[PDB]
């Protein structure tokens, strides 16, 4: 599911599912 | 950054995992 | 919408909407 | 952490904004 254009909430969703219990950082403007 | 690499262009698992803690 | 129990994708969604262009860090196990 | 403060107990805007960059 990750090899596409992921924008807005859909990108945040992908990070949440891929990173799981590790969590993630979402920094859009850098 | 993640928006240029995963929104504006096609994302990859390598890219996404760069942003997991 | 923020003054409730926010779990899993719903908490990530809340951070995305509240933080906007600033982005956020999601660290569940610390 | 955010899960104890916003999932296990009731979240607040103060808590969420602590996690914006």
């Amino acid at each position: 599911f990750v090899n596409q254009h992921l924008c807005g909430s859909h990108l945040v969703e992908a990070l949440y599912l891929v990173c799981g219990e590790r969590g993630f950082f979402y920094t859009p403007k850098a | 950054g993640i928006v240029e690499q995963c929104c504006a262009s096609v994302c990859s698992l390598y890219q996404l995992e760069n942003y997991c803690n």
